[PDB]
RNA sequence: AAUUGAAGAGUUUGAUCAUGGCUCAGAUUGAACGCUGGCGGCAGGCCUAACACAUGCAAGUCGAACGGUAACAGGAAGAAGCUUGCUUCUUUGCUGACGAGUGGCGGACGGGUGAGUAAUGUCUGGGAAACUGCCUGAUGGAGGGGGAUAACUACUGGAAACGGUAGCUAAUACCGCAUAACGUCGCAAGACCAAAGAGGGGGACCUUCGGGCCUCUUGCCAUCGGAUGUGCCCAGAUGGGAUUAGCUAGUAGGUGGGGUAACGGCUCACCUAGGCGACGAUCCCUAGCUGGUCUGAGAGGAUGACCAGCCACACUGGAACUGAGACACGGUCCAGACUCCUACGGGAGGCAGCAGUGGGGAAUAUUGCACAAUGGGCGCAAGCCUGAUGCAGCCAUGCCGCGUGUAUGAAGAAGGCCUUCGGGUUGUAAAGUACUUUCAGCGGGGAGGAAGGGAGUAAAGUUAAUACCUUUGCUCAUUGACGUUACCCGCAGAAGAAGCACCGGCUAACUCCGUGCCAGCAGCCGCGGUAAUACGGAGGGUGCAAGCGUUAAUCGGAAUUACUGGGCGUAAAGCGCACGCAGGCGGUUUGUUAAGUCAGAUGUGAAAUCCCCGGGCUCAACCUGGGAACUGCAUCUGAUACUGGCAA
């Protein structure tokens, strides 16, 4: 069960998250195959702040990819079906 | 950081009048300019090749206030900036907040203009400003907060700088304590008394 | 020793006594075909070949043989008796 | 009395010699702090950085001058 | 937009040139010592003994598996202090929930330290002989029985640890027969193989009144596949030493059996007598490796602290078990070393996990906080467990800034200091005067990191169902360790905040005075002879700055091992001189595969990192976005000038 979940970067008390595909035993800020987008919790509406590449999320789950509850919460906050 | 010492010896040991003890009465009359700096230097020293780069080094490090630790990293990024590396290093020395408000008329010197910068009294482009190492970008305007505007010392310092020629790369309004920044200063715009060529020969080796 | 799932170390030799018995139950019927190889009857081994033939495949099924040693041992033994004829 | 700023590990009070720990320094108790480097005998220490109530009391003098040989 | 980057000077001599070591200015530290010391943000912080280890704590969970109910909370048959149901109470496990036991799953993940190992390893290409728990798609099935068994009782050993025996019983625990295929064995026939059940709701029917029955959810089992975690083989590179010249006996190879999930001397049996090596074998020393970092024009050197991948390891040594996977950090057994409890029989244990202790050492942190974030395990979910982490303490260690106040101020004070003893100077310096006070200190407003989850309604699907479960927005009340947060306003006052190296040249900055080859100075050449710009102090500046010097280490300069890019008559350097098999190269002509070289395409070259152009931190450091790089390697197909092979 290689999953799609969150991983962590940024700085002290100001996060920035890097979404990745990985086995769910694989050292959360470590080994992974292909990141598909990223996430910033301090979104800062000038340019960007959470980007998703949806067409690999549809295809990785085509091999099975049980998503996490926060990356699924990005799907409800990207307006996937809009 | 700062010197905060007897900073007209620094114009006497270096000779040129680089704007420190400016004040209202611009003529000095109390220093005996072009002399020995102290008690033993009655002879004229030889000024060999190393020191003549070092002597104008004190001329650039004292107009804008930049120290040894701060001047060196400006050179490093400037080496990748294309064209005249003296202009690109001058592109980094003319964005300082104590640079612009000194070219705004606010302040009888850099230190009094540091004081209004040091004490929160500047707003720039919708942000109340902080630390004086801020490189101020083009397409920005400068302003003063309402609690520290016109307090008994901004008036006569604006007089002696409105007799200055208003070097037209940035425009000042000065009647409501705001100015405007347009673009960068080129080699055609400064005094051209400063030899920038002996600075690069120090950071060439 | 110290961990709350030290009962796994109780459950290991609880399990191992059973599985090594099924190992011992398995091997003696793989041994039993090798009793009648050296005699010279092609069906004496084949009759006892059908005595382990469920038992090595019950225990591939119960979870000890990895399905491929059974494919090994039902192949060499079937060609064991057919080597003479 | 030495002009140095140190720090604490714990405070220890023993019951029989039972080192049952405590984080509360009650005025009128006795404690045994741990791991302070340069604490001599006879140092007047101050926790809230106030002026000390200076005490100088190391005044018996040894009577024998005997050498060693390790 | 993305390689715009290469300097030297002192030093042998009376002087010059050349040669050539020496040394210095740059940069960078996982740093340390001394002097001194205000603040904010960001990273890092036992390298030496993988030294020995007190103490606490790092992996638990599911009752929607069950027998049970040991605490606790209701309720219930029944029952009152007699305030006529305000309630004392034994019983029942009807429920919540669940210590303990059985059982499903995890415990091999994450973490921590580099001792071993020069190749079973790593890295980078290529493979062929396998498996794959959890995950996911599709396809059949999921019938009907049984015997033990802990727990729990009887009796009871022992100081404790930890047990003892006869019984009895449940379960997704274990074992049977039926039934099996596109699954397995076999040329072909045929021959065998699986499991399960718990929970929720509900209408008639049904009521032995546990429910049977329909159905949703969840779950098991067989198999073909995929993602995939992993195992195995090959080539080329991956250190020094020839004062390390021969090494090897399951060692090279075949046949035959066996072996492991898989292929092989992986292992026995016999035959053959070779295999490797001077294009470096074996032996020896040292060492994890790579991406990468440091420097550098570049090529190259040195080095892999933090970060991520791979490897190895778990006190020392070994073996095998269970499991999808281990030859298992916080597991079994045996053995050893050294310690700990003891009532002296007998018993234990593993910090190269977090924090710590003594010691080692020039040197390196709270016996800390919270699960709010993210990730993980278990479970339906709610939750629990989380020293993984998120923060938070100590540390000018480092990378960047803030502030230590500012204008005016000449009689050019005092005092000090030097001096044609006239003066000059320290010095706009201070005092004085006018403002202001960022951070201070202090007082209060006060975003975001928060997404979810739970509660209520309705609708969309399932079905007998307007029920349940799931989903969809909405509605309701709440969840922050950090936190006296970031940050804004307001208050009196410049009040609390400047030091360290140096002054002969290199290399920017001076005279006296006090000692007289004395005491001392120092990176290098060298100073001190009472009559010093090199010593000590003072004053005058200088460079830097809350940091500064010195010390140790790599690179540079060093064209100082010179392929890029050096020399050998005299400066170090041509074997005393020939012969010569390895080896290195090679005249000319024609044809030829296309090895070498060359073009193009494809896939790989993990991400971070360095670089280019921006965004966000107020700006910087820092944190990232797209892109470039990754200078490389292999493979496919083409060209034939020069080399090689081949042939005349």
């Amino acid at each position: 069960m290689v999953t799609i979940r969150l991983a962590r970067h940024g700085a002290k008390k100001r996060p920035f998250y890097q979404v990745v595909v990985a086995d769910s035993r694989n050292a959360r800020n470590g080994r992974f195959i292909e990141r598909v987008g990223f996430f910033n919790p301090i979104a800062s509406e000038k340019e960007e702040g959470t980007r998703l590449d949806l067409d690999r999320i549809a295809h990785w789950v085509g091999q099975g990819a049980t998503i996490s509850d926060r990356v699924a919460a990005l799907i409800k906050e990207v307006n996937k079906a809009a | 950081a700062r010197y905060l010492g007897p900073k007209l010896k620094l114009s006497r040991r270096e000779g040129t009048d680089l704007f420190l003890k400016s004040g209202v009465r611009a003529i000095d009359t109390k220093c005996k300019i072009e002399q020995a700096p102290g008690q033993h230097g009655a002879r004229k020293p030889r000024l060999s090749d190393y020191g003549v780069q070092l002597r104008e080094k004190q001329k650039v490090r004292r107009i804008y206030g930049v120290l040894e630790r701060q001047f060196r990293n400006y050179y490093k990024e400037a080496a990748r900036l294309k064209g005249n590396t003296g202009e690109n290093l001058l592109a980094l020395l003319e964005g300082r907040l104590d640079n612009v408000v000194y070219r705004m008329g606010f302040g009888a010197t850099r230190a009094e203009a540091r004081q209004l910068v040091s004490h929160k009294a500047i707003m720039v482009n919708g942000r109340v400003v902080n630390i004086a190492s801020y490189q101020v970008s083009p397409n920005d305007v400068v302003s003063i907060r309402e609690k520290a505007k016109k307090q008994s010392r901004v008036k006569a310092a604006l007089e002696l700088a409105e007799q200055r020629e208003k070097p037209t790369w940035l425009e000042v309004d000065a009647g409501k304590m705001e100015g405007t920044f347009k673009r960068k200063p080129e080699r055609s715009d400064l005094s051209a008394d400063i030899n920038e060529h002996l600075i690069v020969e120090l950071y060439s080796k | 020793n110290i961990k709350s799932a030290k009962k796994r170390a109780i459950q290991s030799e609880k399990a191992r006594k059973h599985n090594a018995s099924r190992r011992s139950m398995m091997r003696t019927f793989i041994k039993k075909v090798y009793a009648a190889i050296e005699a010279g009857d092609k069906a004496a081994a084949q009759k006892a070949f059908n005595e382990m033939q469920p038992i090595v495949d019950r225990q591939a099924a119960k979870g000890l043989i990895h399905k491929n040693k059974a494919a090994r041992h039902k192949a060499n033994l079937t060609a064991q008796i057919n080597k003479l004829a | 009395v030495k002009a140095a700023r140190e720090r604490f590990g714990r405070i220890v009070q023993m019951h029989a010699n039972k080192r049952e720990e405590i984080k509360e320094v009650r005025a009128g108790d006795i404690a045994a702090a741990i791991g302070l480097k340069d604490v001599t005998t006879g140092d007047t220490l101050c926790d809230p950085d106030a002026p000390i109530i200076l005490e100088r009391m190391e005044f018996p003098e040894p009577v024998i001058s005997i050498a060693v040989e390790p």
